[PDB]
């Protein structure tokens, strides 16, 4: 079964693009989906990111498409984020969750979560 | 790593099914397997899920225990088979332990389920495999631990034996593809066929990849013998039933030949794809399998959006229906569209042959968890200490122990070879429409049990086709005489006279003395041919011969009884009485020249052989002297060396020696060598009487009788030309000629022809009839 | 439960030595080894610990870098193997605990490495198969991870059919082993030998370790053809021919057949031991390695006291020496005597032919690992962080590149598909000595090079026999039967000899007039058999004839000149002219009647037998209608219609008259009859050529000339017994009667002589020679 | 690596027949011999028996001779020391000790050494 870890999250300014490397355990791995949902203390959860298992087509928030970019390595068991224009609001626990089956975007019944990082974030 | 479909239960039955294709050669050591195979791969997942379903909601089977799954992907190849056979024992081996695989539902080839059986006979893990027909995975001793509920390739060798045998064929050719398949399959049909009583003419190892001049070669070596043989037993796959085909074609030879092939072309339409009209009257078999029809209606309502315990179902949608799903996850970024929400299965729906397999193994096995668990277990339900973990070995026992009835009402079977029974179907192509082609049954096959329902069996056309290496001539008169090449392949003959099939292959010839009955079944008594009468022909001879003693019998009356007359007695009386004397012991015997040879009458008869013909010139040697003597002993010839005697019975006692010389000497010529016949048959036709005449006891008494003669008429060559008397010593010079004659040309009618004894008879009946004719019927009445 | 060598380092070489045999039939499912081997695995753990100490040792090789091993036993079992290589991979494959192992130093028997091979591949451990020939692992998409440090099976396939052809022998029975090496191997000799000529006696496959009732079932498969086919053609292992030797002792083949074998029974005093009679003259094969002789050294100085490493040690020792140990731990029970200290290993020792190889092959794992290490992290020593764990497909990269002379000298070096170079030394097996046997160097392949000197070889030059299924049987005047269904085998036999043979399977009769010339490549001229010159045999006759043309001359002389007698100066001067003609014809016959053999010249005999006849009668006719026209008004014949004229002209024209009807009748049905010389077969053996004839076409001139002869006699009636002229009553009767009774004799023995014209020339020469010597000499001859 | 474990102690009077049972723990057992041996009070750890590897040959010491009786089960990884008679001084501390590759008995390579016991004899 699959075992996470959420890295690349920390202390950045309002316009600094940083990393999200999420990592992972189990060799299925190429199989699932990922996606990094988006929970601030104070705001609850909403799925903001998710990449197909392939690769292939991806998905981001509308509310932030255009303000992110997100890859994948089958390769290394490892699946990868980058924010762009951050903001002080952009920050959120990085819920890296991992779906095999789903539906439509962005409603895939995550099966393997990671730790997530409450990203620290000011300007 | 690849994808695992799995159930978490209780006993987990793990599963190899063939998803994907093999890896091409581009990526086979990378071991990346291509696209989904959508009628062996995920249809076969979901089957497998369905009937866990059945298994887990069904209250006889399992009562409180869950029957999980760890369903893997073999790729129908032997590296991906092993890796995914070594993922199943990795946790079962050794965050711990979640539970070992009680057995593996056996992938779909042959040779990787061989390959497969090997890593888990290791581990103690059951194996059963539900398209794995080869031959070699009866034997228990390598493969111990493989179950099955299809047939061996054996029970094909049964079947198209069944049908061969049932149509009396017998003289079947036989090709084959070439590997573990069709040579194993082939071999076994074909010492199964030499001892039910078959043959064959070629056994051709034709490959799946051969050029089309080697099924060019292939066919005309079948069609160098096709003069004989018009049936050719193939176990054949589908490219190659195909490639010989391709060759008949090159030839065209469309339809002639019934050519009778194993499944590798039953349901193989493929075969025959924009080519059917060249294989007419061909007589394939496969596994009767029914369909599963509550896995259809299972298969049908799977909702892509409801399935959460199957990965390759996503893969199975956007490969059967060409659409990226944009939404879901593992979308197919590389097809070219989006899914509309109205897309389902029912379209190109073709549930697979081996579904109805698939749902008895998985059901074999759950009756060999529940068996073990009724006999493992007692009085308690579900999972006790005992088969927690749950043991292989003992498994094995029930589960082989484990009668049942499937899906389709049929019932799984085991034997000790941990193989099934055996249900086929037995196929035609034929005229089905106008000039259109589809397979279809005549009937069946069960275990052991034929069903030719021949009516529908190619519209007398199979009806008529019939091949053999020997026409039976099982009738008598007509061996079976072949060389020594094969039993099927003789030559019939028809045997001699003198033979007859006592043992069929080879005519007896009995011995001389039984000819050969009719039908040469025996042999009884020959007919045999003495000739007492011997015909009217012969009742001529007979007629000569009475006639002859008619008028001298007269003779005898008024001749004697006379007593006196001048001419009769002019000279010596007792001379008079010698000649009477002579003539009718010159007639007595050709009376009675027919006579019947045997032992006792032998004696009687070879006595009548030189004898009559003695006698015959006794007469004439007596009239010879008679003239000679008196010839001499008067002034006729004059000589001085006349020996005559004082008184004239002296010169008639020398003429009874003179008679009893000729007397001796035949009677000598006999006793050199006893009376008996010699039956010298010319043929084991032609039985006639045939006594022993040594050519010697011919040419000498004739030869004597010729000698006195001639010394005789030497010395009347001077009555030739003057009597001094009524004509008498002129007409006997005359008698002489006229009897010589006939004696010394009868010679070579007697000596270079074939018949004998009636030709004697003329000679010496014609000698003294005429030598009477010529010198006492003149003085009869001359003398009135 | 088995016994692993482990021998520690930081990096860590598993191998697979056949310590035990291959399990016993039925227990292979048991999967338990009977007996150490003592020279095929044994030796090998010693091998591999002795290299690995002399590399651990090395300032060169891996210096810094230690080396380990973990020596498990193949058992020479698939089954057996498998499970060790799952021992291998099982621990990393499931703090600390244990270490991986980095190589695998491949079994030996084919199967078991391919085996080993398809588990192995999906763990990236690369395996360097020591000898494991089968051409099947010469394909890198499956078998990626396999090196040899040997020389595939395709080049032995190649060297032994190279032997096989080079003696001649080309029908020969192949016996292999069942699995990979026998399969694969056996397969591509057999091919070969269908090209080159060869044929098969039974190409029969049996497994290794099978029981005795299979061996004694081959044997009689492999006796059957033996008469003929004398050179099994075996490709076997070790233990399959010593199956085979043990069946040849169980039932007497000991001298029956040779023994060509393979690399399986290349060198090895383990297979014939105890079977050596059985098997001489065996022509073996191994592969080029010239035995390692420090470890002959090492080996043969091992106390059972510094083997702390070698687990299968002690029992090997008890079995080596047949003795117990008497409180050594691991002691057998069922051993007996127990051992002295004072043993030696001396005793019948031959080390191994694959004893380079093993050590070779431990060298290019040591190798492969060292340009590793110094093409991975160069720089620094002993271990780094790369190759720390080393990665199974780096390393297989440097072994396939990467060449080495191993310890015996030999360079070594691995091709694009992980092959190895090699010679190939054959052998035979002899009596070396008063009763002693060695393999000995009778030659070697290498690449198409075969060097063998035969009377070097088995002692003998006739030695072993024309191994074929029908001689050169092929003598002038002789074909090939075919047989059915083998060619190469086919069936001799001398065709009918009026039949010449042109092409090599169609033996033909040669057209007429040309009869079969010298070994029937053609057929020469029946030649004519000129009947144009003489023969001596019949020169009697024509100059016999020539003297009847000289008093032909001399009648002419007394008649045609010479008018003054009596008999011409009366008679009608052209009767006597044209009796001279007539004469003079059937005189001038035999000139113009021998002829040659052309048309011609067959006319012309006819020209003689028919017309030649009907003139000769010509005179003869003349003769008697002449007297008969003086006798129609004459008292010597009775009659009112006279046949007479009053001219003598009118006389001869009568006489002409009846002469020219038959001439004009014979001359119409010969102009009509096509005659020729022909080519007629009354023997097979004449130069005959000579004319044919229907004789019922010459019985109308014989008829014609006999109707007529029936009249000459006819007047010769009272012309006999009217004595008138010079005794010409005499003289003219008893010539009539000569020419009729000599026509009347010759006419039977003129259809009794099958070339009549002989018996013609005999029988008118006689006729017409007494027509002058008898007609002529009294009438001129008083009238001189 | 075989690892070894002891079981079946007890403080029994004279003449008490009693059991030990050392077990083992791991494949590849029906290839190594086993011994039992045995340290008093203030003593040396003497050699009390051992058997063969493939068992059928078994060796007791002089001082306890053919009174005791070892057997070894293979498919258990187990061997029974069942002894006779006991007497007050075969009272010790008694070590099962798995030998392989041995000289003559006792001078084995006794490597995988047991836990250790205490098997009393009392009065
Ligand atoms: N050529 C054989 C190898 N070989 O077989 C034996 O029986 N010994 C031996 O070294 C094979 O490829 O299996």
């Amino acid at each position: 079964q699959v075992q996470l870890v959420e890295s690349g999250g920390g202390l950045v300014q309002a316009g600094g693009s940083l990393r999200l490397s999420c990592a992972a355990s189990g060799r299925t791995f190429t199989s699932y989906a990922m996606g990094w949902f988006r929970q601030a203390p104070g705001k609850e959860r909403e799925s903001v990111a998710a990449i197909s298992s392939s690769g292939g087509s991806t998905h981001y928030a509308d509310s932030v498409k255009g303000r992110f970019t997100i890859s994948r390595d089958n390769s290394k068991n490892t699946v990868y984020l980058q924010m762009n224009s951050l903001k002080p609001e952009d920050t959120a626990v990085y819920y890296c969750a991992a779906a095999m089956y789903g539906s439509r975007w962005p409603d895939w019944e995550y099966d393997y979560w990671g730790q997530g990082t409450q990203v620290t974030v000011s300007s | 790593q690849r994808s695992v479909a799995r159930m978490d239960g209780d006993v987990i039955i793990g599963a190899l099914f063939s998803v994907h294709h093999q890896p091409p050669a581009e990526k086979v050591p990378e071991r990346k397997c291509g696209e989904i195979r959508e009628q062996y791969g995920i249809q076969r997942v979901e089957a497998m899920f369905h009937t866990l379903d059945k298994i887990n909601a069904d209250p006889v089977l399992l009562p409180n225990i869950t029957l999980g799954s760890e369903i893997r992907d073999s790729c129908w190849h032997s590296s991906v088979a092993l890796e995914q056979s070594i993922e199943f024992i990795r946790d079962s081996l050794i965050g711990r332990t979640k539970k070992p695989i009680a057995g593996v539902i056996g992938p779909g080839s042959s040779s990787v389920a061989i390959q497969v059986q090997n890593l888990l006979q290791l581990f103690d893990i059951p194996q059963i495999a539900y398209s794995a027909t080869s031959i070699d995975l009866s034997d228990k001793t390598l493969y111990k631990y493989f179950l099955r509920v299809v047939p061996s390739d054996t029970l094909q060798a049964r079947a198209m034996l069944d049908i061969v045998k049932r149509y009396n064929w017998t003289y079947v050719s036989a090709v084959h593809t070439e590997g573990n398949y069709g040579e194993s399959g082939m071999d076994a049909f074909k010492e199964l066929a030499a001892q039910e009583g078959l043959c064959i003419a070629h056994s051709d190892k034709i490959y799946s990849n051969a050029g089309e001049k080697s099924f060019d070669r292939l066919l005309r070596k079948l069609r160098e013998r096709l003069p004989k043989a018009r049936v050719v037993v193939c176990f054949c796959e589908g490219m190659t039933v195909r490639g010989l085909l391709s060759a008949m074609r090159r030839l065209g030879v469309v339809g002639e030949f019934s050519l009778i092939g194993s499944d590798g072309w039953a349901d193989r339409d493929e075969v025959i794809e924009g080519y059917e009209v060249e294989a007419n009257g061909g007589i394939t078999i496969k596994l009767q399998s029914p369909e599963v029809r509550s896995f259809d209606d299972y298969f049908l309502k799977l909702r892509l959006d409801t399935n959460h315990r199957n990965p390759w179902f996503q893969e199975f949608w956007q490969h059967r229906f060409q659409c990226r799903l944009e939404g879901f996850p593992q979308e197919n970024s590389n097809f070219k569209r989006i899914c509309t929400g109205n897309e389902s299965l029912e379209e190109n729906y073709v549930q697979d042959s081996k579904m109805g397999f698939v749902i008895n193994a998985i059901y074999a096995m759950a009756h060999g968890l529940q068996n073990m668990h009724h006999a493992l277990c007692p009085g308690h339900v579900g999972l006790c200490d005992a088969m927690k973990p749950i043991d292989g070995s003992k498994l094995l026992d029930f589960l082989i122990k484990s009668s049942f009835i499937g899906v389709s009402g049929e019932e799984v079977w085991f034997d000790e070879k941990g193989d099934a029974p055996g249900r086929y179907d037995i196929m035609n192509l034929q005229y089905t429409e106008a000039n259109r082609y589809d397979y279809v049954h005549v009937g069946t096959w069960h275990e052991g049990v034929l069903n030719i329902d021949d009516y529908k069996i190619q519209m007398n056309k199979s009806g008529v086709v019939r091949s053999v290496c020997s026409e039976p001539c099982l009738k008598g008169q007509i061996k079976v005489i072949r060389k020594g090449e094969v039993s099927c392949c003789w030559i019939c003959t028809a045997c001699k006279e003198n033979e007859y099939v006592q043992d069929e292959f080879t005519c007896k010839a009995c011995d001389l003395g039984w000819w050969p009955n009719a039908d040469l079944t025996g042999c009884e008594p020959i007919p045999v041919r003495y000739l007492e009468w011997s015909n009217i022909e012969s009742i001529i001879a007979i007629a000569f011969s009475c006639l002859g003693i008619l008028v001298t019998l007269f003779v005898t009356l008024i001749f004697v009884l006379y007593r006196d007359t001048p001419v009769v007695k002019s000279s010596s009386r007792e001379l008079c009485y010698i000649i009477l004397a002579g003539i009718f012991l010159g007639y007595v015997c050709p009376f009675t020249l027919i006579a019947k040879p045997t032992t006792t009458s032998c004696y009687l008869q070879r006595l009548l052989v030189g004898l009559s013909s003695a006698m015959c010139y006794s007469a004439l040697v007596t009239k010879t002297n008679r003239i000679a003597r008196i010839l001499a002993g008067s002034k006729k010839k004059i000589c001085t060396r006349k020996p005559r005697f004082m008184s004239a019975w002296a010169q008639v006692i020398i003429a009874s020696i003179l008679i009893s010389v000729q007397l001796t000497l035949v009677v000598t010529l006999i006793i050199m060598e006893p009376p008996m016949p010699i039956l010298s048959y010319p043929s084991i036709k032609e039985v006639y009487l045939i006594c022993n005449t040594s050519n010697l006891g011919v040419v000498a008494p004739l030869g004597y009788n010729g000698l006195l003669i001639m010394s005789c008429t030497y010395y009347a060559f001077k009555t030739r030309n003057v009597p001094a008397n009524f004509n008498e010593a002129k007409y006997i010079a005359f008698t002489m000629y006229t009897t010589c004659i006939i004696w010394l040309a009868f010679v070579p009618i007697y000596f270079g022809s074939n018949y004998k004894i009636i030709t004697t008879c003329f000679a010496v009946s014609l000698s003294v009839t005429v030598a009477l004719g010529c010198m006492f019927t003149p003085k009869m009445y001359i003398i009135i």
